[PDB]
C-alpha cells in the first residue's frame, strides 16, 4: 500500500485470521515442561526430594508425580542423598527392581516390553526394528536386569543425561519417524493394562445407584 | 498450553496487530477476576483432601463399584482411584487460575477416555465424581468464585464423556 | 505469561500454587493496569520509535546502511526496519504478560540461526534494539520506563 | 555382591556444554562388580583418567559369597 | 526443660475437665 | 525464600533471572516490612496464642487428655503445648522468607514417620493447627491476616 | 541402507546365485559413475549453507510463508524450515554417493508425510523449496553430475508429495 | 543454596529461638539493599558478554596462554575458557541478589580445584580473570552495587587459590 | 560395501563425509575394476577349490569324517562341502563390495549358535576355510591373493 | 589420522580391524609419499600464500579493512594474517594426517564461540580461507591441488 | 589417543610450527613400514584364539594358578584371565599399527593397575602371560613384523611391572 511506509507494509499480514498460531506445530508446551534435574551434595532436601521424586515418575510411570511410599526405594535414596551413587546408578537399580518388574516386564510381551525400556530409561519411542531386535534377544537370553543394564550403559543414554541428568521426556526428531513415535508413546499410550492379575473388574456396575 | 492473557496475544500475533483497546479490555476483564480466582485457589488447596471424601461418599462409595467385582474394589484401586481425583482437582484449580482449559486438554485429558476403556475404569461413575467434587468445591469457595470454578470441572467432564 | 510460568512450575514439583507463588500472582494481577497503559503508550508511538531507532542504529554502524552491509538498498533497509517493528510489538506483549515467555517462543528462540542464514549480523541487530530502548525511555515516564527496560534488555541479552 | 568404589575425571574434548558439567567430570561413585569392566572402558574411551578404584565391598579372592 | 509450658498445662488441667465433656460432631 | 526458589530455577535453565523473576523478588523486597511486622506481632503474642488454641484442642478433642488417651497426663500435656509452639515459630519463619521451603525441610518432610511411630494423632495435630490460626488471624489486621492465613493453611494441607 | 553395488549382491544372495558377467557389468557400471559423484559431493558440502540460503531466497522467504500466520513465521519455525532443508540436501548427497535410492526411502521419507500432516507443514511449498536446492545444486556440480543429483531430489519430491 | 535470609532464619532455628528485634534488624538490612541488587543484575545480564570480552582482553588474550602451548591455546580451550569466566560471571550475579556465598561454595567452588588440576587448567590465570572482570562488572553497575558485587568476585578468587 | 560404511558413519555423525572418507571412495573406485577380476577367477575356480579343501579338512581332522563325528556320512558329508561352498560365494561378494559388512549379516551373525545347535565343531569348520584360503592363494596371482586373503581371514576369525 | 580413525571404529565395536579397513591403511601408507611432498610445497610457499590470500581477502571485502571492521588498524591486520597463516599450518598437518581430525581439535571445534566474542565475521574468515585455498592451488600441481581442495573445503564447510 | 603421525603433528603444533624437513623424516619412516604393519595385524587377528590358547599353555595353566586356592580357580575366574588376555593382545595389534604406545596408557594400562591390586591378581602371572603371547605372535608374524610387534607386548609388560 502506497502512502503507507514500506516496513510498516512489509510487516503487515494478507492472511489475517484463520493463520497459523505460535502453538501450531511442535508447540510451546512440551518445551519448559521439560526440567533438567541435578542432584547437588549441598542441595537442600527440599531441593533433593523434588529431583527424587522425578525420577520416580519417569522411570515408574508415576503420573501423579509423588511415589506412593511402597514404591519408593530406601536404601538408594539414602545412598543417592549421600552422594554415595549417581543419579545414573540410581536410575540403574530401580530397573533391577522387583517393582519394575512386576509393573513392566511381567504383564506386558517381550517386544512391548522394550518399548517400555525405552520410554522409562531414553525418553523416547524405540528408534528402529534393529533395536527392538537387539534387546529382545537380551531380554530372552539374559535377564530384564541384563537389558536394563544395557540402556543405561548405551551412548545415547551417556550423551543425552550422562551421570548428573535425570531422564527426561524428550521427543526426539532426529532418526526418521522417532517424532511422530515418541509422541504416541509419551502423550497416548497412557497404560492400558493392569499390572496385578488378582480380583479382575466385571463390566458391568458401571452407573453408581 | 493458553492462558487469558496469552490467548489474546496469540489472536493479535496471527494478526500480527500491535494490541488495541479492545483487547486491552478483554485483559482488563482478567485482571478484575484475578483476584478472586487466587482466593479460591487457596480455599481448594487446603481443602482438597476433604473435596475428595465428600466426593467419593456422595457418588463412588456405598456402591456396587466398591462392593466385590466393582472397579473400585480391592485396596490397591480403590487407592487408584482417589489418586486421580486429586489429579483433576489440582489440574482443575490451574485451570481456574489460568482462566483458560487448554492445560485441562493437553495433560489431564489425552489419551483418558481410550486408556480408561481398556482398564475398564467406568467413565460415567467417573464424570458423576467430577460433577460431586465441583459441588463440594462451589460451597467452599463461595458463589462468585464457584461459577468461575464451574467451568473447568464441566470441562473436564465433557471431555472424559 | 506469569501465570503460565507459575502453573508449569507447580506441575513440576506435582503440587497445588504455593503461597508465595500465589502471592506473585496477586501481584501481577495489580500492576496489570499500569502495565496496559505502559504498553498503549509505546503503541502509539511505535511509528516514531522505529523510525528514529534506525536512524540512530545506521548512525552507530555506518556498515549495515553501506554496499556491503546487509541493510543496503531500499528494500533491505526497510526489512531492518520490519524486523524493529517485530520486536517492538514483541516487547508490548511481553509487558502485559509480565513476563517474557510471549516474546521468547515468538523472537528468541532460533534467532541465531535464522540471521545466520540470512547473514545479518546479531551485534546490530541488539544495538538496534538499544536503540529502540532509548526512544522508548524518552516517551515513557521514570517508573513506567524502569519497567519497559527490563523488556528491552532481555531481548538484547538473548541475541548478542 | 561385591562393590567398588572409583574416582575419574573426564573431559569433554568432542564438544563445549553450557550447563554445568561438574558433577559428570570429577565423579566418585560405587559400582557393581559386574557393571566396572564396561564402566572403565568407558571412562578410558571418553580419554578421562581412572583416579583411584577402591573394593568397597566382598573378600579377595573368594571362591562363594561373590 | 518445658517449664512454662508445665506450670501452664497443669493450670489449664485445674482449670477445667476434660473427662466429661465426649467428642462433639458439629 | 522468594529468592532462593527463583535462583534455582534459573541456575537449572542455566540462565541469568528473567523480567518475571526480577519483579518478583522487587514486590517481596516492597513487602518485607510489612512481613517483618506480621512476624512480629505473633512472636510477641506466642504463649497467649498456643495456650487458647490448647484450650480450644482439649475441648474439641476431649479423648486426647483422657486417661485412655495418650496426650493424657500433665508431662504429656506439655509435650502438647511445646510442639503447638514448635509449630507457630515454624510460620514466623515461613511469613518472612515468603516460601514454605524454610517450614519444609524443618517441619513437614518426614512428619508423617515421625508422629505415627510417637502414635500422637495426625488427623487431629492439622485441628490444632486450624486453632492456633484463629487466634493469630484475630491479632492481625485483615490484610496482614490473610497473608499469615495462608501458611497457617499450607502446613494444615502439608500434615 | 543399501547402495548399488550391495543392491546386486543382495540380488544375487536371494537367488543364491554366484556373482556372474551380466551382474559384473551392473557393478562395472557404478564404478565408471563414482570418480564423478565423489566430486560433486565434495563441491556440495562445501557450498551447503550458500545452497540453503539461496533456495529459501527462491522459494520461502518474501512470502506469505514468513509473513504472520505463516507456518514459517515466528524464529522457531523458520529455524526449523532451514533445518529440515540441510537434512533433504544432506541425505540427497548420500544418495548420490550410494548410486541408490534406497536410503532416501528408509531415512528421510518414512513417516515423513503423517508428520507433516499433523505439524500442519505445507507439503506443497517444502517441495518447492526442494526442487529449489536442485536447480541451485545443478549450478555448483556442473552438468554431468547434475543428471545424477537430479534424480535423488526429484525421488525425494515425489515422496513428499 | 542460602540466602541471607534463610541464613537468619536458619541460625535461629539452631538455637530455637523466636525471631527477635536484633535478628529482625538485619533482614531489615537486606531489604534495603534490596532494590539495588536487582537494578545491578539486570545491568550484568545485558551487558555480560561485553564484560567478559573487556576481561579477556585485558589479561587472557594477547598472552601465552593464546599462543601455542598455552592452555588457551586451540579453539576448543579458547571456547571453554570463555565458558567458565560466563559461569563465574552468572554466579557471582546470583550471589549477589542473593545476599549470601553459598550458592558459590556448593555450585562453583566445589570440585573445580581438582578438576582445574587433572585438566591443568593454570589456576592464578583464572584468579586473574575473575578479578578483571570485577574491576569491568564495577563500572557497568556503578559504586554503590559495586561494593556489593566486589565481595562476591573476591569469595570466588580466595576458593580457586 | 565401503560406500554403505561410510555413509553410515557419517550419518551417525550427522555430518557429510570427510575428505578422507572420500578419499577411500575414490581409491576404492578405481580398485574395483581389479576386484571384479579377482573375483571371477575365484567363481571359475569354485567347484575345484570346495573340493581340494574338502579333502585337506578331512585329512587334517579325521574326527569329522568318523562315525563320532558330524560329517560322517554321505548327506552329512555333502553338507559339510555345501557350507563350504557357501563361505566361498560370499567371500567373492566380500570382495567385490571391498567390505564385509555384506558377508557378515549373512554368514558370520548368529554362525555360533546354528553350529552349536547342530553340533558341528566350530574350529573344523575354521579349518575348512583355511583349506580353501591355500587352495584360492595358489589360483590367484600374488598382489590378487594378499587382497584375497583378507577376506579369508575374516572369516576364520568370526568363526572362532 | 586415518590410522586413528580406523582403530577407534574397531574398538568401538570391540573387533580386529575389518578387511577393508586394513586395506584403506594399505592405500594410505602408499599415498603417504606424494602426501609429504605435497605438504612440503605449501610449507615452503607460506609466507608467500598468507601474504597474497590476505590481498585478495582485503580486495574482496573492502569493510573488514574499515574503521568499522574488526580487521581495521595495522596490529588488527597482523593479527588477521596470523590467523591465516594458523589455518594454513592446520591444513598441512591434514595433507599428511590424510584426515581433518588434526584440523579439527585445532581449529573447527569452539570456532564460531571464539570468533563470536571476538565479533570477528565469520564468512569473511571463510573466505579468506577460499582465497588461500586459490594461492595453493596455482602452485601445486592439478592432481595435487584436488588432494588439497579438499582440505580447504573442509575448513571453509566448518567455519560457516 | 595419537598414532605416530599426530605424535608428530601435536608435537610441532604446540609449537605452532610448520612442518619441518627432520618432522617429515620422522612421517616417512612410519610410512614405509605401514604395509607391512597391516599385514602383521591380518595374520594375528586371525590366529587370536590360538595365540591365547597357546599362550596360557606356555604359561598359566597346568598350575598351582589353575588349582584350588590359585586366581584363575574356578571356571569365573578362569574366563575372566582369558578375556583380559584378549583385550591385551588386541590393543597391543591396534597399538602396533598406530606405531604409537599412547593407546596402551590410556585404554588400558590407566586404572589397571589399582584394578588388579583391589582383586589381588598376581601381576608376575599377567606379565609371565603377556610375554607368552609375544613370543607366539613373533612366530606368525615373521622377520618384516616381529620387532615391531614385540615392542608394544614389552610396553604392556612393563607398565604392569
Ligand atoms: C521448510 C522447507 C518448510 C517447513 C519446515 C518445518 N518443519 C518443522 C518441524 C519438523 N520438521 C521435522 C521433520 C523432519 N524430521 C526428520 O527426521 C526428517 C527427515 C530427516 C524431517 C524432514 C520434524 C520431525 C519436525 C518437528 C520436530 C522438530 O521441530 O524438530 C517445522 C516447525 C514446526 C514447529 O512447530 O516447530 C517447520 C516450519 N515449514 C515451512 O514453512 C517450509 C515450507
Ligand atoms: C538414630 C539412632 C541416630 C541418628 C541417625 C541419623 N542418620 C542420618 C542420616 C543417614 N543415615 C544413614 C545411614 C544409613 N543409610 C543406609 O542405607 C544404612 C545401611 C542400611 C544406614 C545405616 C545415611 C547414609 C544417612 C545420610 C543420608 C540420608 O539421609 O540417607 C541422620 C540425618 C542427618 C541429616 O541431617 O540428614 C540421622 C539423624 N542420629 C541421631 O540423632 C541418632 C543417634
Ligand atoms: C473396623 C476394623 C474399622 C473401621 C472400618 C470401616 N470401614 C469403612 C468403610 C470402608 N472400608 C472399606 C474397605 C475395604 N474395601 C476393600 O476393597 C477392602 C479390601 C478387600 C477393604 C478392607 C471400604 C471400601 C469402605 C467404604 C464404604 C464402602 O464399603 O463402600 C467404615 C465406614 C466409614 C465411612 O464413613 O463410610 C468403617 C467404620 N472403622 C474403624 O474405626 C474400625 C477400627
Ligand atoms: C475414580 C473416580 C475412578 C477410578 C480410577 C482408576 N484409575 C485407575 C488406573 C489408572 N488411572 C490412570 C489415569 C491416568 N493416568 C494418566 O497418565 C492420567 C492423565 C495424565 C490419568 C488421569 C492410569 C493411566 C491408570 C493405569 C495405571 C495406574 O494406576 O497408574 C484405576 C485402577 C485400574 C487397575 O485395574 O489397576 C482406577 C480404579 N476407577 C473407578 O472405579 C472410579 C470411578
Ligand atoms: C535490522 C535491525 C537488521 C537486518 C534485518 C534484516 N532481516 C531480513 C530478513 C528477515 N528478517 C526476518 C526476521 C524475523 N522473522 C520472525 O519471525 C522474527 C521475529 C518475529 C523476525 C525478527 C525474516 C523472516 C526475514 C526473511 C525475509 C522475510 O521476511 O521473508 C533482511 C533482508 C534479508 C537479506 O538477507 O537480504 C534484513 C536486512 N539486517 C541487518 O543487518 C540489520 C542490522
Ligand atoms: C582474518 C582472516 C580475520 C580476523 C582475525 C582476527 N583474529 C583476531 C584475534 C584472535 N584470533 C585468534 C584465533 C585463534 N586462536 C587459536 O587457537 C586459533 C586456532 C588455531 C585461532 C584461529 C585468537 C585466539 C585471537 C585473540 C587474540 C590472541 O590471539 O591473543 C583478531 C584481533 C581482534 C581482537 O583482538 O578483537 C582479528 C582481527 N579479523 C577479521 O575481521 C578477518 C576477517
Ligand atoms: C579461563 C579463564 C581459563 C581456562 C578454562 C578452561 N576450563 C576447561 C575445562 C573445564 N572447565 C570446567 C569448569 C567448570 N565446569 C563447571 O560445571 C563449573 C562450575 C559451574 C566450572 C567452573 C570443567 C568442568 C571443564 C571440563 C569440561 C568442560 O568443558 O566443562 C578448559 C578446557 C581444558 C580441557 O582440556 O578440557 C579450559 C581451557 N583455562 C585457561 O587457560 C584460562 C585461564
Ligand atoms: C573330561 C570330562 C573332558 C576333558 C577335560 C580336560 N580338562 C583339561 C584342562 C582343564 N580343565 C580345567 C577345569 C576346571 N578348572 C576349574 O577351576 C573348574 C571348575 C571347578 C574346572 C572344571 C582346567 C582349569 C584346566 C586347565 C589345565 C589345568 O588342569 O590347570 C584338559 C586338558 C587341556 C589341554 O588343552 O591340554 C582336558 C582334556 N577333555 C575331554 O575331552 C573330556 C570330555
Ligand atoms: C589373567 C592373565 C590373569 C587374571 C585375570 C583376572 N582379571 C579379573 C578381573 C578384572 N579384569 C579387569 C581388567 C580390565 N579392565 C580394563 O579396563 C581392561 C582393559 C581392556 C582390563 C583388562 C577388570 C575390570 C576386572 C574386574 C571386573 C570383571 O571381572 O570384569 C579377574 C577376576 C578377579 C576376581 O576375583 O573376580 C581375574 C582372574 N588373574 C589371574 O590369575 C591371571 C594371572
Amino acid at each position: 500500500d502506497m502512502s503507507r511506509p514500506m516496513f510498516l507494509e512489509l510487516g503487515r499480514s494478507f492472511k489475517g485470521a484463520d493463520g497459523q498460531s505460535v502453538e501450531v506445530g511442535v508447540g510451546t508446551l512440551r518445551r519448559q515442561l521439560e526440567h533438567i534435574y541435578r542432584i547437588a551434595p549441598d542441595a537442600t532436601r527440599s531441593e533433593k526430594d523434588v529431583a527424587i521424586n522425578a525420577i520416580y515418575r519417569q522411570v515408574l510411570d508415576v503420573f501423579a508425580g509423588i511415589p506412593p511410599s511402597y514404591l519408593r526405594l530406601s536404601e538408594a535414596e539414602s545412598k543417592l542423598k549421600n552422594n554415595e551413587i549417581s543419579v545414573r546408578e540410581f536410575v540403574r537399580r530401580l530397573g533391577r527392581s522387583e517393582n519394575y518388574r512386576k509393573r513392566f516386564f511381567e504383564p506386558y510381551s517381550s517386544p512391548k516390553v522394550v518399548e517400555l525400556l525405552t520410554k522409562h530409561f531414553l525418553g523416547r519411542a524405540p528408534i528402529s526394528q534393529q533395536e527392538i531386535s537387539t534387546y529382545v534377544q537380551i531380554l530372552g537370553t539374559k535377564g530384564l536386569a541384563a537389558a536394563v543394564d544395557a540402556i543405561v550403559e548405551s551412548p545415547e543414554y551417556l550423551t543425552i543425561f550422562n551421570e548428573d541428568i535425570v531422564p527426561y521426556r524428550r521427543y526426539p526428531t532426529l532418526p526418521a519417524g522417532n517424532y511422530r513415535a515418541s509422541v504416541r508413546v509419551n502423550d497416548e499410550e497412557l497404560i492400558s493394562q493392569s499390572w496385578s492379575s488378582l480380583s479382575p473388574t466385571y463390566t458391568g456396575y458401571q452407573y453408581v445407584t | 498450553m493458553q492462558d487469558a492473557i496469552t490467548a489474546v496475544i496469540n489472536n493479535y500475533d496471527v494478526q500480527g496487530k500491535y494490541l488495541d483497546g479492545a483487547a486491552l479490555d478483554k485483559l482488563k476483564a482478567y485482571f478484575t477476576t484475578g483476584a478472586v480466582r487466587v482466593r479460591a485457589a487457596a480455599v481448594i488447596s487446603s481443602n482438597a483432601t476433604t473435596i475428595i471424601k465428600e466426593a467419593a461418599a456422595k457418588a463412588l462409595i456405598y456402591s456396587d463399584l466398591t462392593r466385590p467385582g466393582g472397579n473400585m474394589y480391592t485396596t490397591r484401586r480403590y487407592a487408584a482411584c482417589i489418586r486421580d481425583m486429586d489429579y483433576f482437582l489440582r489440574y482443575a484449580t490451574y485451570a481456574m487460575l489460568a482462566g483458560d482449559p487448554s492445560i485441562l486438554d493437553e495433560r489431564v485429558l489425552n489419551g483418558l477416555k481410550e486408556t480408561y476403556n481398556s482398564l475398564g475404569v467406568p467413565i460415567a461413575a467417573t464424570v458423576g465424581g467430577i460433577q460431586a467434587m465441583k459441588e463440594v468445591v462451589g460451597g467452599l469457595v463461595g458463589p462468585d468464585a464457584a461459577k468461575e470454578a464451574s467451568i473447568y470441572f464441566d470441562y473436564l467432564s465433557s471431555g472424559l464423556s | 505469561s506469569v501465570l503460565t510460568k507459575a502453573i508449569v512450575n507447580a506441575d513440576a514439583e506435582a503440587r497445588y500454587l504455593s503461597p508465595g507463588e500465589l502471592d506473585r500472582i496477586k501481584s501481577f494481577v495489580a500492576s496489570g493496569e499500569r502495565r496496559l497503559r505502559i504498553a498503549q503508550t509505546l503503541t502509539e508511538a511505535r511509528e516514531r520509535i522505529v523510525k528514529q531507532a534506525g536512524d540512530q542504529l545506521f548512525q552507530k554502524r555506518p556498515d549495515v546502511v553501506s554496499p556491503g552491509g546487509n541493510a543496503y538498498g531500499e528494500k533491505m533497509t526497510a526489512l531492518c526496519l520490519r524486523d524493529l517493528d517485530y520486536y517492538l510489538r514483541l516487547v508490548t506483549y511481553g509487558i502485559v504478560a509480565g513476563d517474557v515467555t510471549p516474546i521468547e517462543e515468538i523472537g528468541i528462540i532460533g534467532v541465531k540461526e535464522m540471521y545466520n542464514s540470512l547473514q545479518t549480523p546479531i551485534p546490530a541487530v541488539a544495538e538496534g534494539v538499544r536503540a529502540m530502548k532509548n526512544v522508548a525511555t524518552s516517551l515513557l515516564s521514570g517508573d513506567d520506563a524502569a519497567e519497559a527496560g527490563f523488556y528491552f534488555d532481555y531481548l538484547v541479552g538473548a541475541m548478542q | 555382591s561385591r562393590y567398588f568404589k572409583v574416582t575419574a575425571c573426564i573431559p569433554s574434548l568432542k564438544r563445549v556444554r553450557t550447563g554445568r558439567e561438574l558433577q559428570n567430570t570429577f565423579f566418585t561413585k560405587l559400582v557393581p562388580y559386574e557393571n566396572w569392566f564396561t564402566e572403565q572402558q568407558r571412562i578410558q574411551k571418553a580419554g578421562g583418567k581412572v583416579l583411584s578404584v577402591k573394593l568397597f565391598t566382598g573378600v579377595q579372592g573368594a571362591n562363594t559369597g561373590v | 526443660s518445658l517449664g512454662s509450658w508445665l506450670d501452664a498445662a497443669r493450670d489449664l488441667i485445674s482449670q477445667n475437665d476434660y473427662s466429661q465433656k465426649a467428642i462433639e460432631v458439629e
